[PDB]
RNA sequence: GAAGGGCCGCGAGCCCCCGCGCCUGGAGGAAGGAGAAGUCGUAACAAGGUAUCCGUAGGUGAACCUGCGGAUGGAUCCCU
RNA sequence: CCCACAGCCCCCGCCGCGGAGCCGAGGGCAAGCUGGUGCCAGCAGCCGCGGUAAUUCCAGCUCGGCGAGCGUCGCGCGGCGCUGCUGCAGUUGAAACGCCCGUAGUUGGCCCCCCGCCGCCACGAGGAAACGGGAGCGCUCCAGGCAGGCCCGUUGGAC
RNA sequence: CAUCCGGUCGAUCCUGCCGGAGCGCGACGCUCUCCCCAAGGACGAAGCCAUGCAUGCCCGCUCACCGGACGCGGCGGACGGCUCAGGACAACGGUUGCACCCCCCGCGGCGGUCCUAGCCGGACACCGCUGGCAACCCGGCGCCAAGACGUGCGCGCAAGGGCGGGCGCCCGGGCGAGCAGCGUGACGCAGCGACGGCCCGCCCGGGCUUCCGGGGCAUCACCCGGUCGGCGCGGUCGCGGCGCGCCGAGGGCCCGACGCCUGGCGGAGAAUCAGGGUUCGACUCCGGAGAGCGGGCCUGCGAGACGGCCCGCAC
């Protein structure tokens, strides 16, 4: 039973969809606290280092932060451990590339370019209504921000738009039937789909049931559906617009590319 | 502790139950005289990969036609037999993988397919010769006998350029 | 030293378990503060640091304390005089001792100075007319620091006048 | 039947195997632990001791050895296999024993010998036979 | 008591019968359940013990089926409250009850 | 606000008594096994020379004998 | 060339050591002729050999198995349907209580088409990897690892 | 990747065991040409230890020497590494909950403080002079710094306490759930402030908690007496016989209690191989416990810490 908090991450416990390789070292990056959590982020070294291949050592990745080429919502960053996750904006200025984190259909992390008409704002999901000092009304999101004095129409698992320049809501999508929705976590991760059903549990999790463009139909728990827009995507998505191929499919692929 | 013992490791080969048997010892020594195998551990790695195979073939055999896990692993165990040069290529049923014999395994060595394209005299000439490596696959030279070639690389193997 | 683990006790069929491992801080304890009334001499508090750097304080000495009549909403700050019943043992009310639950004797002073005349529960009259009102903590000593508490009325007034008259 | 076969059945069947597994020979002498106990050996493959006395249907006189284990202090009987091995065997001597082919059971015609001699002095007593190696140290 | 009292069910809600209601104000509850032995493709009947407090408002005697709610630690032993009671007639056999 | 002191709380170490577990000496007594080519007799296998065996009780150098009741695994599948 | 520096691998030149042991030959179990010794010395997991040809001891010749490895000792699985759920036996080989009543326990004929609950089957959500299985890739092959060429599924690391 | 063989007889058929034939883990013996990978004082001594190393960094404070020393201050040292003694309704694995909880860094908000501010006060460290002592250690006098210490300019604000909904049930800040916040009457002046942060939310982590699983012996058959429950207080971050006082008597057991034993850390997993299974699981990942034995404690958000201190015992 340790004396205190954890501050090491073996290279084997990390996160599967990291995709670290099992003999690359003993150890692996371990993030700090931030906005995300650890399970539902990536560290900013493995964009760095391991995917853009702009960095080849920690050293250099050290050396781009302090250096201040990266922005993370118009904030520089200079932590190498910082933690990135859904729905964030990532533009480094001096290539004159900007990208926004999304989900794969696989269930990994990818890189978005987008344009300069939508990099100014970003989706957030708003989880938590509560009363803090003096009775004034609050709201908390997904990424570990808290807004004062929001609107009464605003109610929880809604999606809301903020402009990044100051901070501040301009319009939000209601959580009903008949929205298009991503999947943030699960088995179906990365999947886009619609609003079928909302089956409610008395004293245990709700199910939101949605189709899929195609026609095909899945499940999942509501902690993990995020919506992006009404009908259409307020957002761009990657290029398939989150279908999953089968196994024969995927490999038919494989062959086709090789 | 080290990264070293994160790696995997195995054995490769089956030795008999029974180890005296007359018609055994007969065929083996046969075997070894027309393939010029240098021990009796060959045979026994060939045996492993044909019981490797049987196996998977038996486990599909099993399910029905329209099974999508039956398909998907009847095509990829058919593709890679077809391209290791094991199976005929008209053949496509999974029955036909059942009735394989260790002989199609030893027939697609490096000496065997030296030999039967006329290069080398015998197995033992073509051994030693490898060892010696005088001979080239495609654009590069191998100097392991047991080296298995692919039917596309087939007419491509020839004598290295730099050979004396 | 002191402890609160259940480690040391029986199980529900009366077994005894072994011990696994030694004492840890998080299940310690402390001895009772014992609140002390008044009656170098002042009223004096300590500070206690518990976990997370929060702060603790018991009292071990008071003499003063609010009050509150909640019929008529007369709330002022009152003397306590001294301990006149208690229902876990006759030693804390021989020793005067202030905990949670003590029925208490306050000086009349502060309410008499005013509606001691106005028309309001007779049985609360009668005794502002007196010196002494009896009273009841609702506070915690040894944990706050403070001693408040409120006028007694109602069926709880006659139980504890039935209870300490004979004596 | 003879054997409890209903749907609700497996505690009857567990305790029934458990009570009577102890039966066969050769599971209470592996998991009773009387032999362990009894063993000289303590479970291991072989042991040291010091020699302290050479003595000796088929009509074979064979020649034996007393030993002394050094770890546990008990006297037991070791036989000595080669042929005209005894010489290199001198009293008060430093050997390492080994058991027989079968565990705890008499070999052969031996009367009550179930143990091995073979290293003499820090040195094999098979390759001395063989003159290998030699005993000019001792 | 959970009506009238100063605590919240929150948690699990099971179901049994009366095994003994001689406490000033608690019970102890009976559960059914199988197990299963993959060896021996058979089942056992277990069954376990299990605490409760039992508020004024219902009459419980042995063999009755009650329904228990989870709380706070009440006491070293008790962790649930009854919350519904169902009769059941006296002199009726004992049976097996998986609930 | 130091040294020091009083009462309680956590609690080491030692003394005393009790219990449990494991090894272990002992005059003498008695059991089993192996070894030899010992002495005394022949109890069983044939109706083994008194048919054999079971339970119980008594007796005798030893095997064993006798009484009461039982079985055939007997030496009888067979008689107004 | 690599390396923090040194090795090692690999590549280019000149010169150039080719070395097999451990067990066994009566049976189980594949592999047989001379000389000694004479129930002695010794072999032998088991059966057994040895008291004048010893097919078994000690030696030479020859032969057999595995092979840069072979043999000996102890433990576990298998052999073993000799622990038996699948799947043992109970007249005579070991083994049906002297008989009856009886609680706990186990097991309980047939019948209502559609309701509720329990078991059951199928699917699904949620939840670490590593190991195991498995798609693709010529570390010269292999044990392995997650790579490589170019015009790369957004290359891939699916499940 | 469903195999049998020799041995009771003058001969024959069975039961039944003895032995052989395979794989794996270790030790011993003989022997060994080249390359690649690779374990390595765990096995009833958690027995004892010379010798060297294993935890530092720096923004703040320079009248030191020529700015670098040193020192005060700040963060870290509670992570990592080793081992398996103890412990058998416990640890542990999966599944719940806190409407009984605490939480440093980091991210985002927020920022009203009752009654010399062209900027307050005194000290010590290093250092100079002077000294004790075998060593380890320190003494006395003396001018000086702060993002150190103390006081504190400031638009009322910490903790706790009294009062404020119903008339059979159900049909917003928020819930499955009367939970939060607020108003008002009394107390109390806590924290921040000489280059402004008290406070709130998330996050990781921890504490306890629901359900199921969790070794052997019946030559251990009855066991427990804070043991079971209730009331009140205290203590705790917090619920709770966690502790104390009073009251009543209960709780567990052949669906195996209690007791005893273990050469007992658990799991993910490993060996073996028709199918069903048997044995092991010190060691790579996770969790737990410990630092000679037994106890106690300071600092700190976080330790009952041992490359931190105090005591007894043995060395
Ligand atoms: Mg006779
Ligand atoms: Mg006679
Ligand atoms: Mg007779
Ligand atoms: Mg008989
Ligand atoms: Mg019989
Ligand atoms: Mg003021
Ligand atoms: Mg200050
Ligand atoms: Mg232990
Ligand atoms: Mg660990
Ligand atoms: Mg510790
Ligand atoms: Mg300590
Ligand atoms: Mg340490």
């Amino acid at each position: 039973m340790a004396r205190g908090v954890r501050k090491h991450l073996k290279r084997l416990n990390a996160p599967k969809h990291w995709l670290l390789d099992k003999m690359g070292g003993i150890w692996a990056p371990r993030p700090t606290n931030g906005p995300h959590g650890l399970r539902e982020c990536i560290p900013l070294i493995l964009i760095l280092r391991n995917r853009l291949h702009y960095a080849n050592t920690y050293a250099e990745t050290s050396m781009i932060l302090q250096d201040k080429n990266v922005l993370i919502d118009g904030k520089p960053r200079t932590d190498p451990t910082f933690p990135v996750g859904f729905m964030d904006v990532f533009e480094i200025p001096k290539v004159h590339k900007t990208f926004r984190v999304l989900y794969d259909v696989k269930g990994r992390f990818t890189l978005v370019p987008i344009q300069s008409n939508e990099a100014g704002f970003k989706l957030c999901r708003v989880q938590k209504i509560f009363l803090g000092d003096k009775g004034m009304p609050y709201l908390s999101t997904h990424d570990a921000r808290t807004i004062r004095f929001p609107h009464p129409d605003i109610k929880t698992n809604d999606t809301i738009k903020i402009n990044l320049k100051t901070g501040k809501i301009d319009e939000w999508y209601k959580f009903d039937i008949g929205k298009i929705v991503m999947v943030t976590g699960g088995r179906n991760c990365g999947r886009i789909g619609t609003i079928q059903a909302i089956d409610k549990h008395m004293g245990s999790y709700t199910m939101i049931r949605m189709k899929d463009t195609e026609g095909t139909e899945f499940l999942t728990r509501l902690c993990n559906v995020f919506v992006i827009g009404n009908d259409s995507p307020a957002v761009a998505i990657p290029t398939t617009k989150g279908i999953r191929p089968d196994i024969i499919k995927n490999r038919e692929l494989r062959l086709r590319s090789i | 502790p080290r990264i070293s013992r994160h790696r995997n490791s195995s054995k490769t080969y089956s030795t008999p139950k029974k180890p005296f048997t007359k018609p055994r010892l007969d065929a083996e020594l046969k075997l070894c005289g027309e393939y010029g195998l240098k021990c009796k551990r060959e045979i026994y790695r060939a045996r492993y990969m044909l019981a490797k195979i049987r196996r998977t073939a038996r486990n599909l055999l099993t399910l029905d036609e329209n099974d999508i896990k039956r398909r998907f692993e009847g095509a990829a165990l058919l593709r890679r037999l077809h391209m290791l040069g094991i199976l005929d290529e008209e053949k496509d049923q999974l029955d036909y993988v059942l009735g394989l014999r260790i002989e199609d395994i030893f027939k697609r060595r490096l000496q065997s397919v030296i030999v039967e394209s006329k290069l080398a005299k015998s197995v033992h000439h073509a051994r030693n010769m490898i060892k010696a490596r005088h001979i080239s696959v495609g654009g590069q030279i191998v100097n392991i006998p047991s080296y298995m070639v692919r039917i596309s690389n087939t007419s491509r193997v020839a004598i290295a350029d730099t050979s004396s | 030293g002191i402890t609160h683990d259940k480690m040391y006790k029986r199980s529900k069929t009366g077994a005894v378990q072994g011990k696994w491992h030694k004492k840890r801080k998080y299940n310690l304890g402390r001895q009772p503060a014992n609140t002390k009334l008044i009656v170098n001499e002042g009223q004096k508090i300590s500070t206690i640091r518990c976990r997370g750097g929060n702060i603790k304080r018991r009292a071990l000495r008071l003499s003063h304390g609010s009050f509150a009549w909640g019929s008529a909403d007369i709330s002022h700050k009152a003397r306590i005089l001294q301990v006149v019943y208690n229902s876990t043992s006759n030693e804390l009310v021989r020793t005067n001792t202030l905990v949670k639950g003590c029925v208490v004797q306050i000086d009349s002073a502060p309410f008499k100075s005013a509606l001691s005349n106005d028309t309001l529960d007779k049985e609360i009259l009668d005794q502002i007319r007196g010196d002494h009102i009896l009273a009841r903590i609702s506070s915690r000593p040894g944990q706050v620091g403070t001693a408040d508490g409120y006028i007694l009325e109602g069926p709880e007034l006659l139980f504890y006048q039935k209870k300490l008259a004979p004596k | 039947m003879s054997k409890t076969s209903g749907l609700y059945t497996a505690r009857k069947l567990r305790t029934v195997r458990r009570v009577n597994r102890w039966a066969d020979k050769k599971y209470r002498k592996a998991h009773l632990g009387t032999w362990l106990k009894a063993n000289p050996l303590e479970g291991a493959c072989m042991a040291r001791g010091i020699v302290t006395q050479k003595i000796g249907p088929n009509s074979a006189v064979r020649k034996a050895v007393r030993v002394q284990l050094t770890k546990n202090s008990k006297k037991i009987t070791a036989f000595v296999p080669r042929d005209g091995s005894i010489t290199y065997i001198d009293n008060n001597d430093e050997v390492l024993v080994a058991g027989f082919g079968r565990a705890g059971r008499a070999v052969g015609d031996i009367p009550g010998c179930r143990f091995k001699v073979i290293k003499v002095a820090g040195i094999g007593l098979l390759a001395l036979f063989l003159r290998k190696r030699e005993k000019r140290a001792r | 008591c959970p009506f009238t009292g100063n605590v919240s069910i929150r948690g699990r809600i099971l179901r049994g019968v009366v095994h003994s209601a001689k406490m000033q104000r608690s019970i102890i509850v009976r559960r059914d359940y199988l197990h299963f032995v993959q060896k021996y493709k058979r089942y056992e009947r277990r069954h376990k013990h299990v605490a409760a407090h039992l508020s004024p408002c219902f009459r419980v005697k042995e063999g009755d089926i009650v329904t228990i709610g989870e709380c706070r630690p009440l006491s070293k032993t008790i962790r649930f409250n009854v919350i519904k009671v169902e009769p059941v007639s006296e002199a009726a056999k004992k049976r097996f009850s998986p609930f």
